[PDB]
């Protein structure tokens, strides 16, 4: 259901962090250390997008 | 210009009224949705 | 130098970690939630969509966009519309932006780049979708298919957190002091040593330990404030702290004119 | 639905004062303010500042309830010496102490 702008938690933004994500895993397969690079520190802002199921895409495969 | 009902298949603005069918400018298929507003709808981000 | 110090630490352009000495804790917490909830910000309020064949739904849209960081530079020269004497808002009191996005490409994007700014920002950098992307297009609003559209219209305005999360530019904010619990201001849990089992914190190392056969001080009070303010963008850390300071000279100020005017 | 609107928890609505200061019976010289849009961010800054100034006999807060943003303050001091001037030093104080942070922390800034 997309990436909630602003983590819950502490507020941080979180909505560019997506694409970045998404590719660091398909590629150099990473978790821990992408989140890490992508400045993601303590957990609160980071379970947001690794919490995140983007239900949006089916919903797409949808007509109007 | 102009729209009423679409279709749920064949897209096709139509409009119409009383005894004058329910269907639509090709596809049988009778749903048709009711076309948005002309004045715009102001929400709040709550 | 002399009375209150300041001591910045380590600081770039989305965080300023640094050192407060010399003041009372009161007043470290008094100015930590000031940050957090009572600074001037910028965001939409308003939203008069025209269009919109997403899969969301519109008050959800609404509420994505009141999120966004928007600039706020010369964000303390304005007022709010509903002080503004114009009925309702304008351009010397709101600011409007545009946006309009029409699948055709039989998944489209809509990243928060595509937005205008129609409205006059009466010369000021202001009101505008602060940008740190590399690219130049922070944070991808949404997709769509085939033949979705999707037309809107955004009017901003300035609030502050209180009035709601929407709002504050702080978002997190480290505060620690007295790292070796000296003042013994807690009493630790632990199964059989403290020191071990009690994780040695990464401000520790600007300290020295207790050390035991100094007896406890007593007429010690809480000085020196290791904290950490970081940014979402919109106003430069440093005026996040200015202006804080600042609003909260504003209050100070009308708590010295209302009380002349009780006088 | 039955909560209200949001921007009522700092701007005072027609004719009502941010201060009420009310005299105390119980004991001389001793009053107790009541502070309308206000919390702990305001208060607690002012009760601190006072313990410091050793001419005040006494100096207590307290929200009556968490739904409404305010708060009553009371305060007693020693003999002839009306608190207000304590309160107004003492908030000076603060704006001295950042003033001097202002500009202690413009100076420590112009060296990056
Ligand atoms: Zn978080
Ligand atoms: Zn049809
Ligand atoms: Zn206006």
């Amino acid at each position: 259901m997309i990436i909630p702008v602003r983590c819950f938690s502490c507020g941080k933004v979180v909505g560019d962090k997506w694409d970045a994500y998404l590719r660091l895993l398909e590629e150099g397969k990473q978790e821990g250390d992408a989140l890490d690079e992508l400045k993601l520190k303590r957990y609160c802002c980071r379970r947001m997008v690794l919490t995140h199921v983007d239900l949006i895409e089916k919903f797409l495969r949808y007509n109007p | 210009y102009g729209v009423k009902y679409t279709c749920g298949a064949c897209a096709h603005n139509f409009s119409l009224n009383k005894s004058d069918p329910v269907r639509c400018k090709e596809c049988g298929h009778r749903v048709i949705y009711k076309a948005r507003t002309k004045r715009m709808s102001k929400f709040l981000t709550t | 130098s002399k009375e209150p110090k300041v001591n910045i630490i380590n600081a770039q352009d989305d965080e300023v970690e640094l050192m407060l000495s010399d003041v009372n804790l009161s007043l470290a917490n008094s100015l930590r939630r000031t940050m957090l909830a009572e600074v001037p910000t910028l965001a939409i309020d308003l939203v008069e969509i025209k269009m919109n064949t997403s899969v969301l739904a519109d008050e959800f849209i609404s509420h994505r966009l009141g999120l966004i960081p928007l600039v706020s530079e010369d964000v303390e020269e304005m007022k709010y519309s509903r002080d503004c004497t114009c009925e309702d808002y304008c351009d010397e009191c709101s600011v409007v932006l545009e946006l309009s996005a029409r699948h055709e490409g039989e998944t489209t994007d809509v990243y928060s780049s595509s937005l205008i700014k129609v409205s006059g920002p009466g010369n000021l950098n202001v009101g505008e979708p602060v940008r740190r992307d590399d690219y130049d297009q922070g944070i991808l609003l949404c997709k769509l298919r085939n033949h979705q559209e999707l037309n809107i219209r955004c009017i901003a305005k300035k609030g502050i957190a209180k009035e709601h999360a929407k709002w504050s530019p702080c978002s997190a904010i480290a505060f620690e002091y007295d790292p070796h619990n000296k003042l013994k201001h807690t009493d630790f849990w632990f199964e059989v040593d403290a020191k071990k089992e009690w994780p040695d914190s990464k401000y520790a190392t600007w300290e020295e330990p207790p050390k035991p056969g100094e007896v406890f001080d007593y007429k010690a009070k809480p000085n020196r404030f290791y904290m950490t303010v970081e940014t979402t963008g919109s106003l430069k850390a440093n005026q996040v702290f200015s202006r804080g300071i600042k609003t909260l000279q504003e209050k100070l100020a009308n708590v010295l004119f209302e009380l002349e005017n009780s006088r | 639905m039955n909560a209200p609107d949001r921007f009522e928890l700092f701007i005072l609505p027609d004719d009502v004062p941010k201060l009420k200061i009310t005299p105390d019976s119980r004991v001389p010289n001793c009053i107790i303010i009541k502070f309308e849009r206000e919390d702990h961010t305001l208060a607690n800054l002012l009760r601190e500042e006072l313990a410091l100034y050793p001419d005040v006999t006494f100096v207590a807060y307290k929200v009556e309830h968490p739904l409404f943003a305010n708060f009553v303050m009371r305060l007693q001091t020693e003999e002839g010496t009306r608190p207000k001037q304590a309160l107004e030093r003492a908030c000076a104080s603060i704006i001295n102490k950042l003033k001097t942070l202002d500009h202690k922390f413009n100076e420590e800034w112009n060296i990056k």
